[PDB]
């Protein structure tokens, strides 16, 4: 078991210039999921029985 | 059209699926890739006038200069139909002769 | 509620588990706070950096970019904000993310939006000169890029004056 | 009778602690709503034009 300092991620310096742009030449299609709860169990309680 | 609301990237469509106490969304998104680097100029000087692109951007692979769309590389020759004129070019910072 | 007393503990024992759920709720609150911070600030895949030379068509972001000279690596406005605003069985736990990491996230986000526009939010960052990005945004709001390319200097001066006024007012 | 006095003290302190926990829960819910709004604003008005 090793304890370390977490790293925020990778690091790059994008090559900015005042007369240069980057344009994509290909593409991909991706499918992702997301899960959302919408309901919880319906319950009832009686006093005198409890 | 609101960014990152459903799917990481440009949104195309979605499909729902049931769940024991919830819902599951399958989001289909478009992600560009395989970028290339080019030289750019904001306007073109011709006959002393300035030309701007209707939709697209000027690029060049060293020479020639073409107009493309912003999300997919597809060069086309520059014509008076896909550009419009605005005054004489003396105030625009970045004009190139063509 | 007992303060290290044996008889008090024995008497409290016969009240059932009134204290497990309290700690459960408090731990849930703490985890929720950590998740809140993580999901609001961590929205970049990488950590970007501004180029050493800064010629953004006349726009001036010096008041907002981090200052390497200062040890905190925070901007002027962030330092102003931080300066302005100011046991019996209870403890306070430190947050998972230290302030330096939050400042680094903000710096990465701001460098990415200056250099690459909005492209880095969908895929990989693609560079573009700042004047062209502002032309794109004007085209977005319904005004032709002609206006920006003819009034660049005035627009930049107005932006700089506004940012200075914001600094002074704050 | 010392145990009766201790019982009074115990029930009072327990009631106070319960009240504190409930108030903290309410405040946490409100803060979570605010944080969700902030996350949406960061996603929309920083990474794109709204
Ligand atoms: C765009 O990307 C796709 C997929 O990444 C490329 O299609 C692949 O091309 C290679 C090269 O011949 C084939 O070996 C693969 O089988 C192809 N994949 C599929 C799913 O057909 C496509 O060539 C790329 N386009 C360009 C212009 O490079
Ligand atoms: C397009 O050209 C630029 C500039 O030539 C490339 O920028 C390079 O970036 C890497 C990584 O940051 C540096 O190590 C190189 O020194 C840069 N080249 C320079 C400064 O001339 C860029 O990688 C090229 N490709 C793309 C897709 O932008
Ligand atoms: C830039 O791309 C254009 C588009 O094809 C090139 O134009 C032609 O390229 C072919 C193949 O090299 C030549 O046979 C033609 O003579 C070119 N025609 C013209 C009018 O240029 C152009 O060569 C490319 N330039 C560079 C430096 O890559
Ligand atoms: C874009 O950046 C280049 C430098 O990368 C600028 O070129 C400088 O222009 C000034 C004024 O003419 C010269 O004094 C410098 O010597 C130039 N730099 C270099 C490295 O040659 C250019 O002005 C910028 N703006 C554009 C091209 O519109
Ligand atoms: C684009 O072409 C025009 C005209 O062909 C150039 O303007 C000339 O600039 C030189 C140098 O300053 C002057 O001596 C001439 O009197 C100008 N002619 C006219 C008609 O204005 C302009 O410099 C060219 N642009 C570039 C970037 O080469
Ligand atoms: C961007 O704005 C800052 C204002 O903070 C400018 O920094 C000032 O520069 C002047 C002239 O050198 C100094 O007298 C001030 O003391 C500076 N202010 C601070 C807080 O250091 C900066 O020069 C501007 N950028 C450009 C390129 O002009």
């Amino acid at each position: 078991i090793i304890a370390y300092t977490m790293s925020l991620g990778a690091e790059n310096s994008v090559a900015y210039s005042n007369n240069s742009i980057a344009i994509p030449t290909n593409f991909t299609i991706s499918v992702t999921t997301e899960i959302l709860p919408v309901s919880m169990t319906k319950t009832s309680v009686d006093c005198t029985m409890y | 059209k609101r960014v990152d609301f459903c799917g990481k990237g440009y949104h195309l469509m979605s499909f729902p699926q049931s769940a024991p106490h919830g819902v599951v969304f399958l989001h289909v998104t478009y992600v560009p890739a395989h970028e290339k680097n080019f030289t750019t100029a904001p306007a073109i000087c011709h006959d002393g006038k300035a030309h701007f692109p209707r939709e697209g951007v000027f690029v060049s692979n060293g020479t020639d200069w073409f107009v493309t769309q912003r999300n997919f590389y597809e060069p086309q020759i520059i014509t008076t139909d896909n550009t419009f004129v605005s005054g004489n070019c003396d105030v625009v910072i970045g004009i190139v002769n063509n | 509620i007992c303060g290290d007393s044996t008889e008090c503990s024995n008497l409290l024992l016969q009240y059932g588990s009134f204290c497990t759920q309290l700690n459960r709720a408090l731990t849930g609150i703490a985890v929720e706070q950590d998740k809140n911070t993580q999901e609001v600030f961590a929205q970049v895949k990488q950590i970007y950096k501004t180029p050493p030379i800064k010629d953004f068509g006349g726009f001036n972001f010096s008041q907002i970019l981090p200052d390497p000279s200062k040890p905190s690596k925070r901007s002027f406005i962030e330092d102003l904000l931080f300066n302005k605003v100011t046991f019996n069985g209870l403890t306070v736990l430190p947050p998972l993310l230290t302030d330096e990491m939050i400042a680094q996230y903000t710096s990465a986000l701001l460098a990415g939006t200056i250099t690459s526009g909005w492209t880095f939010g969908a895929g990989a960052a693609l560079q573009i000169p700042f004047a062209m990005q502002m032309a794109y945004r004007f085209n977005g709001i319904g005004v032709t890029q002609n206006v920006l390319y003819e009034n660049q200097k005035l627009i930049a001066n107005q932006f700089n004056s506004a940012i200075g006024k914001i600094q002074d007012s704050l | 009778e010392a145990e009766v006095q201790i019982d009074r003290l115990i029930t009072g302190r327990l009631q106070s602690l319960q009240t504190y926990v409930t108030q903290q829960l309410i405040r946490a819910a409100e803060i979570r709503a605010s944080a969700n709004l902030a996350a949406t604003k960061m996603s929309e008005c920083v990474l794109g034009q709204s």
